[PDB]
C-alpha cells in the first residue's frame, strides 16, 4: 500500500513541435567551387543512412495541409536562387534603345522578332562606343513607347536583369533532411493515406530521401510514383478554392525537343563580362514540342476520373483547358537544357466521362502510331516564382536540345456551376504544393525524456 | 464565355441594393472584372475593378459606400450598394478584360471582351 | 525509439537506447551552430533537474516522496501493465510542475540540510 | 539572487536558486553565439572543478582538508554569525588559488590512489 | 602531456593533468566558434559514455566485467611494467568496440535492473 | 534615376509662407529655472 | 535616365542651407558636401 514518486530519464515520448531541418547531400560533388550549390550543398555531410525503425502498436496523425517543414523547403530554394546570381555580371549597360527589324535566315518569315536587334554599346575604354547587333526571342522585347521601330528590354524600367553565370547553371539535386538532435522524423508509412487522420503504420528515420528542388507550373514531373492506385489529395473537395493534388501510381514518357540550333555569340562589357546572345540560326525552322503516348494518357486521366468522382459522389465530370492569366498559371513551364520551355496544354484536357454509356475497347488506340504532339515556344529573360524585381537573364544554349521526362501528378483546381455538374481544369502556381506533394509522408517531433510514475521502493 | 446578372431593382436613398454577376466558361476568381454604370441617355462610367488577385480599387464617389465580393461557390461576384444617392440611378454591368502582363510585366492588351446584359437600378423617392 | 507503443514495464527496460541519443557557408552555418547549442542546452537542463534532485547518474531512482492519489486514481497493476508512456504524460502533465516543485528541494535539499546536520557536531 | 546581504548561514539555505540560473541577422548573431558558448564554458569548468574535487552532484560536500588558521584567524561563529560571503571571498581571495591547488589532489587524487589500493590484491 | 612515454603503471599516477586541459571578424569568427562546439561535443560525449557506464566521477572505476584471454595474451606484469598506453591502445584498438558495447549495458544496466530489483516489493 | 531609384524632393510649395516654430509656457520654463538657479548655487555655493 | 543617352532637364527645390556656391560663377552651385563624402537617400520603409 506504499506508492512513492519515481523519475524515470530515457522515456520514448515525444511532441509536435516547430524547428529547424537541415539539408544533406549525395556523395557526388558539384566540383565547381561555387558558394550556392557546391559550398551549400557539396560542402554537407553525404550519405545520410536511413535505417527506418518500424514501430508496434502505434498511432500517429499526420497533417500534410498543415506542416512546419514546407515553409523551409520555398525558404532554402528562394536562398539558393538569390545566391546563384550574386557573382555575375549585371545587364545595365544593356538596357538601351534597341533597333531590331524582322528578318531572319535563309528566307524570312520566323523571327518572331529575333532578328538583328541593333544597339549602341561603349566598351572597353568608355569612349569607343560600338554598334553591335543580336537576337532576342521576340517575347522578351518590348515595342518602346513611342516609335514603333524603337524596342525596349521586357523589364528594364522597373527592375534589375542580371545575366546567369555559366558554372552556375543549376540543375535537380536530391536534397535529404536531418533533425538535430532531440528531434526524431517519423513517417506514416500507408500505401492508402491521404494526408489527414491517424496512420496505423509509422516508422522513424534520421534521414529523409532525396526530394529534387524541381520548379513546375502545374504537371508534376521527375517524381515518386504511389504504391497503389492513383491517389487523389485535397484540404476541402467540398470547397472550390482549394487545389487539388492528383498523385499517379504510373508514370508517363513525355518528350520534349527544340529541334533547330543557334550559333551563340558574345558581346564584350568589360573586365570580365561578357553578355551572350543568338547570333546564326542554323539551319531549318521547327517549332519546339512535345509528345505523348494517347493511350496512356487516356487510360489514365479515365482512372483518374473514376476516382476524382468519389469526392464529388454525384454527376458527371468535365475538364477544360486553362482559363486565362499569365501564361505561366495556363502552360506547361519548364527548363530542359538550361533554356526555358512554355507548351500550350489546351489540347489535353478536352474531354469528358459519363456513366456506363459506351466502353468501345477494341481499338486499342492504334499500333503505338498515335503520338499527341503539342507547340510550345520559349524565352530568356526569367522573373522567377520566387521573387519580384530582379529578372535574371538565360544565355541561349548553342545547338539543339532533347530532353526527356516522367510525369507522374497533376495539380488541378475546380469550378461550381454550370448545369448540374463538376468542372475540373490545370490550375497550379504555387511553388509548395509542388514540394507539400512529397514533403506529405514526414513530421518532426521533439523529445522530452524525462518522466514520472508511482513505484513500490523508498 | 458567358456572363449573367441579377439584383438591381428599386430602392429609396439611403437604402440598399445588391447585383450579382456570375460566369459560364470560366471562372471570375482568376480573372480582370470591371463593374460600370451609364445613366439613362447618358455615357460609360467605371465603377470597381478586381484584379486576378482580387485586391478592389474603387472610383472616389462610391467609396465606403459600393463593396464588391467574390461567390466562389457561385463562380460570381456580388456589387453590394449602400448608402444610396439619385446619383447611382442607371443601368450597371459587370465585365470581363483579356490582357497579357508576361512574368507581371505587361506586354498586349486586347480590352473588355465579355459583356453581361446589365440591370436596372433606379433610386427614387 | 523503439519502445513507445509498448507498455511502460517493457519500455522501462530499455532506456540507455535514448540516453545515447539525446545528443551528439552563411545558410546553414549559423544553423548549425544554432542546432547544436540548443541540443547542449537541452542536455544540461535536464542533467541540472539531476543534480537538483540527485539522482545524478542513474536512469532509474528511486525516492523519499509520497504519490498524490489526487493526480491519478489508477492502480499500479493496470498503468504499468497496459499503458504507453504517451497517454501517461498526457495524464501527468497538470501536476507535472508541482510534481517537479516539490521533489527539488523537499526532497533532496530538506536530505542534504539534515545530513550535513547528521554530520554535524 | 536574493540571500547576498545575508549572512553566511543565513545564505547557505538557498543555493539551489543560482544552480538553476547559473545556465540557460549579422549584427546580434555572433553574438548570442559567443554568449551561450561562453555560459557552457564557464558552467563546464566549474563542473570540472567538481569532477577533479570530487563532489561532484552534491552542492554542500564536506571533505578531509584541514583549514589554516594563517588564512584568517576568525571565530566559526563570527563569520557564519554576521558577514556576507560578499566580504569573505574579499578576504580569502588570496589564498583561493593555494585553497584550490591543495583541494584539486592532496584531498581527491590521493583519495583514488588509495581507495583502489584498498581494494587491490 | 608528460607521461606518453612512461609505462602504463607510472602514467596512471598522474591523470587530472589531462582532466584539466581536455576542455577550455568573419575569417576566425565561424572557426572560434566550430573549435569551441567540437571541444564541447567531444567532452560531452566522454561523460556520457561515463554516464552509461557508471563511473562517473571517478577517473578510475572498477567493476564487475571479466577480461578476455583472446583479446590479449599479456602477462599484467608485462602490461603494466615495460609499455606505454601508445602501444597498449594500438593492440586492443580491435576489440575497443566489442569492449564499450559490452561494458555500456551488461555491466550497468543489469546493475540498475537488478538493484532497483532488490529495493523492489 | 533608373530601375528601382528615384530621388524625391520639394515640388510646388503650398500655399502661405510661416517660418517653422515653437512655443513653451513662459511661467513653467521661468519656475523651472528658478530652481535649477537655486539647486545649482549649492555645487558653487556662492556669489550669484 | 533611364537609357543612360536620353538625358533631360529637371529641376527641385532644396533648402537654401543644403546648397553651396560653386567656386567659380555664382550662377553655378553645389551639392554641400559631394566633393567630401558619398550621400545616401534614407528609404521609406527605414524611417526610424
Ligand atoms: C529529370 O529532370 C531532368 C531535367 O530535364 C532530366 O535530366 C536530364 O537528363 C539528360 C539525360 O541524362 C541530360 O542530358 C545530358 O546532358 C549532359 C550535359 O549536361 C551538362 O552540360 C550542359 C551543357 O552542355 C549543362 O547545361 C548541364 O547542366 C550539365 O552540366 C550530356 O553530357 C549527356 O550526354 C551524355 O550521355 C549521352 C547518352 O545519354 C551520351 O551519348 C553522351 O556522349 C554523354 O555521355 C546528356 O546529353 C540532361 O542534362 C539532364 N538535365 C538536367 C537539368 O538534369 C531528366 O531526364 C528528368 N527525368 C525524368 C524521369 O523526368
Ligand atoms: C506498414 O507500412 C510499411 C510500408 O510503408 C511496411 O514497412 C514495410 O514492410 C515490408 C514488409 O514487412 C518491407 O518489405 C521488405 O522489408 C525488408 C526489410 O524491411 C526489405 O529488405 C525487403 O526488400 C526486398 O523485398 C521486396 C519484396 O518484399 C523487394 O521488392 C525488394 O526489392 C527487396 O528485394 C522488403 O522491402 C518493407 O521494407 C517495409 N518498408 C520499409 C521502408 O522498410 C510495414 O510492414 C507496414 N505494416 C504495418 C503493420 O504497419
Ligand atoms: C516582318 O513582319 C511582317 C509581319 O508579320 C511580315 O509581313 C507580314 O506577312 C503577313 C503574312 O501574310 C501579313 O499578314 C496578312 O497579310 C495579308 C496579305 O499577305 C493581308 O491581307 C492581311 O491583312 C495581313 O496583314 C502582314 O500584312 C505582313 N506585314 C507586312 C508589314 O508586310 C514581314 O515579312 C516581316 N519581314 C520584313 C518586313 O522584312
Ligand atoms: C491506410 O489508410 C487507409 C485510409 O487512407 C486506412 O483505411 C482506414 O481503415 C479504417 C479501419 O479499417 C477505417 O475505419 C473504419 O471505418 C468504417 C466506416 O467507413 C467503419 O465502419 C469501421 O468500423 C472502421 O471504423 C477508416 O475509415 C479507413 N480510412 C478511410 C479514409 O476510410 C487504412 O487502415 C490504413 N492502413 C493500411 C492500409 O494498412
Ligand atoms: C495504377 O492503378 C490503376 C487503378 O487501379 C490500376 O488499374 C487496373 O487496371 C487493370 C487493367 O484494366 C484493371 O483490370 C480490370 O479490372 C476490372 C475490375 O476492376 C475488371 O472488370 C476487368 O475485367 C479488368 O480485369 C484493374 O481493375 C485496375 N485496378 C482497379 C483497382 O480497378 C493500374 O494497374 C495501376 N498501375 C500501376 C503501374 O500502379
Ligand atoms: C469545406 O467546404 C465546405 C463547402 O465550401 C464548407 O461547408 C460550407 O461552409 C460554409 C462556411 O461555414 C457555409 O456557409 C454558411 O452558410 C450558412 C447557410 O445558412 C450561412 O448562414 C452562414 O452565414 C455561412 O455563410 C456553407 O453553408 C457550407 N456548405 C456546406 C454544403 O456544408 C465546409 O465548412 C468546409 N470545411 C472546412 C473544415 O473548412
Ligand atoms: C482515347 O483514345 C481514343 C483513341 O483514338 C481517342 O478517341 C478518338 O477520337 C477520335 C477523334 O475525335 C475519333 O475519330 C472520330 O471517330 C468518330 C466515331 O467514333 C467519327 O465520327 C469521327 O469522324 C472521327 O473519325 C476516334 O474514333 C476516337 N477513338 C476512340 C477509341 O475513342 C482519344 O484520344 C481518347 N478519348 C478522349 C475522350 O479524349
Ligand atoms: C534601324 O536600322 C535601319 C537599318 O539601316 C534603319 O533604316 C535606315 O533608315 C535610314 C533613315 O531613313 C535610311 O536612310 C536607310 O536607307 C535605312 N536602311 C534600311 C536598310 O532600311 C533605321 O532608320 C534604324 N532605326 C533607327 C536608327 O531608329
Ligand atoms: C548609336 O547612337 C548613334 C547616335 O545617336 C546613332 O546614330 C545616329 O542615328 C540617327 C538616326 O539614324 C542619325 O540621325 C544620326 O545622325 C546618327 N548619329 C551618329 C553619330 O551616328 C546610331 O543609330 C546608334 N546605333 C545603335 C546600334 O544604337
Ligand atoms: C503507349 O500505350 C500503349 C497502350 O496504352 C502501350 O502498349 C503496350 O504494349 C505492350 C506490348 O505488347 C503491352 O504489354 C502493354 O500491355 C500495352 N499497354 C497497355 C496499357 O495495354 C505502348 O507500349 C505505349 N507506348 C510506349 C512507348 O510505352
Ligand atoms: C503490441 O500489442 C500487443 C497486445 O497489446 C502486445 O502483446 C504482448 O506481447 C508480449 C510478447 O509477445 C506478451 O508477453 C504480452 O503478454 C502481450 N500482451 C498483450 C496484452 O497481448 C505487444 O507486446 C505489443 N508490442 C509492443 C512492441 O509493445
Ligand atoms: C539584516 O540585518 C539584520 C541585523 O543585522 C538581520 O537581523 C536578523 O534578523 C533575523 C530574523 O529577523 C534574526 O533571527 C537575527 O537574530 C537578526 N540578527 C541581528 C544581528 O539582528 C537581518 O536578518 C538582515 N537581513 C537579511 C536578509 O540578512
Ligand atoms: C625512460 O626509460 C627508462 C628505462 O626504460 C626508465 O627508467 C626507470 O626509471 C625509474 C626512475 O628512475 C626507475 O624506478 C625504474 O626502475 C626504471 N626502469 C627501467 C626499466 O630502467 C624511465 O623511467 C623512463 N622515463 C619515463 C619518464 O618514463
Ligand atoms: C569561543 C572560542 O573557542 N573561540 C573564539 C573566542 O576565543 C572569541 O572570544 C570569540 C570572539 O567573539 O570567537 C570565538
Ligand atoms: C517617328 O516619329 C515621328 C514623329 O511623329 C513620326 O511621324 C514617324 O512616323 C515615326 N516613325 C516611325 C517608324 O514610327
Ligand atoms: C451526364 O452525361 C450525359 C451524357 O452521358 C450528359 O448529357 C449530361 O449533361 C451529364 N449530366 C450531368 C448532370 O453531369
Ligand atoms: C545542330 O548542330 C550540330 C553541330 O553544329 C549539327 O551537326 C546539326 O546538324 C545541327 N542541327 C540542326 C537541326 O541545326
Ligand atoms: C540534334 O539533332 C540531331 C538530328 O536531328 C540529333 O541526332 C541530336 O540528338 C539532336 N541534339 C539535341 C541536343 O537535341
Ligand atoms: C488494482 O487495479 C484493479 C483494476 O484492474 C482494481 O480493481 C484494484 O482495486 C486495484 N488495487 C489493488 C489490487 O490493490
Ligand atoms: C489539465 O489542464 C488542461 C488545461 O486546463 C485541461 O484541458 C485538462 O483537462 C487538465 N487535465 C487534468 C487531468 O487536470
Ligand atoms: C607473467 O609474465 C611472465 C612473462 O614475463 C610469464 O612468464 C608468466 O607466466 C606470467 N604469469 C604469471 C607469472 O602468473
Ligand atoms: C497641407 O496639405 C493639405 C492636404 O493637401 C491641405 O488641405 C492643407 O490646406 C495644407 N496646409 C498648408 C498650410 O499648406
Ligand atoms: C550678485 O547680484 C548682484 C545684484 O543682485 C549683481 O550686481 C552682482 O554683480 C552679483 N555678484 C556676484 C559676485 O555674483
Ligand atoms: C562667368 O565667368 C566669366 C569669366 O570671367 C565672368 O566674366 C562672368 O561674369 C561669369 N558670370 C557670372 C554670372 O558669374
Amino acid at each position: 500500500e506504499n506508492l512513492w514518486v519515481t523519475v524515470y530519464y530515457g522515456v520514448p515520448v515525444w511532441k509536435e513541435a516547430k524547428t529547424t531541418l537541415f539539408c544533406a547531400s549525395d556523395a557526388k560533388a558539384y566540383e565547381k567551387k561555387v558558394h550556392n550549390v557546391w559550398a551549400t550543398h557539396a560542402c554537407v555531410p553525404t550519405d545520410p543512412n536511413p535505417q527506418e525503425m518500424v514501430l508496434k502498436n502505434v498511432t500517429e496523425n499526420f497533417n500534410m495541409w498543415k506542416n512546419d517543414m514546407v515553409d523551409q523547403m520555398h525558404e532554402d530554394v528562394i536562398s539558393l536562387w538569390d545566391q546563384s546570381l550574386k557573382p555575375c555580371v549585371k545587364l545595365t549597360p544593356l538596357c538601351v534603345t534597341l533597333n531590331c527589324t524582322n528578318a531572319t535566315a535563309s528566307n524570312s518569315s520566323i523571327i518572331e522578332g529575333m532578328k538583328n536587334c541593333s544597339f549602341n554599346i561603349t566598351t572597353e575604354l568608355r569612349d569607343k562606343r560600338e554598334k553591335k547587333n543580336a537576337l532576342f526571342y521576340k517575347l522578351d522585347i518590348v515595342q518602346l513607347d513611342g516609335n514603333s521601330s524603337q524596342y525596349r528590354l521586357i523589364n528594364c524600367n522597373t527592375s534589375v536583369i542580371t545575366q546567369a553565370c555559366p558554372k552556375v547553371s543549376f540543375d535537380p539535386i536530391p536534397i535529404h533532411y536531418c533533425a538535430p538532435a532531440g528531434y526524431a522524423i517519423l513517417k506514416c508509412n500507408n500505401k492508402t493515406f491521404t494526408g489527414t487522420g491517424p496512420c496505423n503504420n509509422v516508422s522513424t528515420v534520421q534521414c529523409t530521401h532525396g526530394i529534387k528542388p524541381v520548379v513546375s507550373t502545374q504537371l508534376l514531373l521527375n517524381g515518386s510514383l504511389a504504391e497503389g492506385e492513383i491517389i487523389i489529395r485535397s484540404e476541402n473537395i467540398t470547397n472550390n478554392v482549394k487545389t487539388i493534388i492528383v498523385h499517379l501510381n504510373e508514370s508517363v514518357k513525355i518528350e520534349c525537343t527544340r529541334p533547330n540550333n543557334k550559333t551563340r555569340t558574345s558581346i564584350r562589357i568589360g573586365p570580365g563580362q561578357w553578355f551572350y546572345a543568338t547570333g546564326q540560326v542554323i539551319g531549318d525552322i521547327r517549332e519546339a514540342y512535345c509528345n505523348i503516348n494517347e493511350s496512356k494518357w487516356n487510360e489514365t486521366l479515365q482512372r483518374v476520373s473514376k476516382k476524382l468522382k468519389e469526392y464529388f459522389p454525384h454527376k458527371n465530370i468535365t475538364f477544360q483547358p486553362s482559363s486565362g492569366g499569365d501564361l505561366e498559371i495556363t502552360t506547361h513551364s519548364f527548363n530542359c537544357g538550361g533554356e526555358f520551355f512554355y507548351c500550350n496544354t489546351s489540347s489535353l484536357f478536352n474531354r469528358t466521362y459519363m456513366a456506363n454509356s459506351t466502353d468501345m475497347a477494341n481499338s486499342t488506340e492504334t499500333n503505338s502510331t498515335r503520338t499527341i504532339t503539342i507547340h510550345c515556344r520559349i524565352k530568356q529573360i526569367i522573373n522567377m516564382w520566387q521573387e519580384v524585381g530582379r529578372a535574371m537573364y538565360a544565355p541561349p544554349i548553342a545547338g539543339n536540345i532533347t530532353c526527356i521526362s516522367n510525369i507522374t501528378g497533376l495539380l488541378l483546381t475546380r469550378d461550381g456551376g454550370k448545369n448540374n455538374t463538376e468542372t475540373f481544369r490545370p490550375g497550379g502556381g504555387n511553388m509548395k504544393d509542388n514540394w507539400r506533394s512529397e514533403l506529405y509522408k514526414y513530421k518532426v517531433v521533439k523529445i522530452e525524456p524525462l518522466g514520472v510514475a508511482p513505484t513500490r521502493c523508498k | 464565355d458567358r456572363l449573367f446578372q441579377s439584383g438591381g431593382g428599386v430602392s429609396r436613398p439611403g437604402g440598399s441594393l445588391r447585383v450579382n454577376c456570375g460566369a459560364s466558361g470560366f471562372t471570375v476568381r482568376t480573372h480582370y472584372m470591371y463593374w460600370l454604370r451609364q445613366s439613362p441617355g447618358k455615357g460609360l462610367e467605371w465603377v470597381a475593378f478586381m484584379n486576378s488577385g482580387g485586391s478592389v480599387s474603387y472610383v472616389d464617389s462610391v467609396r465606403g459606400r459600393f463593396s464588391v465580393s467574390r461567390d466562389n461557390p457561385a463562380n460570381a461576384m456580388v456589387l453590394q450598394m449602400d448608402a444610396l444617392k439619385i446619383e447611382d440611378t442607371g443601368t450597371y454591368y459587370c465585365a470581363r478584360e483579356l490582357r497579357e502582363a508576361w512574368y507581371g510585366d505587361l506586354r498586349d492588351y486586347s480590352g473588355l471582351d465579355v459583356w453581361g446584359r446589365g440591370t436596372i437600378v433606379s433610386i427614387s423617392s | 525509439l523503439g519502445a513507445a507503443g509498448s507498455t511502460m514495464g517493457a519500455a522501462s527496460m530499455t532506456l540507455t537506447v535514448q540516453a545515447r541519443n539525446l545528443l551528439s557557408l552563411t545558410v546553414w552555418g549559423i544553423k548549425q551552430l544554432q542546432a547544436r547549442v540548443l541540443a547542449v542546452e537541452r542536455y544540461l537542463r535536464d542533467q541540472q533537474l539531476l543534480g537538483i534532485w540527485g539522482c545524478s547518474g542513474k536512469l532509474i531512482c528511486c525516492t523519499n516522496v509520497p504519490w498524490n492519489s489526487s493526480w491519478s486514481n489508477r492502480n499500479l497493476s493496470e498503468i504499468w501493465d497496459n499503458m504507453t508512456w504517451l497517454q501517461w504524460d498526457k495524464e501527468i502533465s497538470n501536476y507535472t510542475q508541482i510534481i517537479y516543485g516539490l521533489l527539488e528541494e523537499s526532497q533532496n535539499q530538506q536530505e542534504k540540510n539534515e545530513q550535513d546536520l547528521l554530520a554535524l557536531d
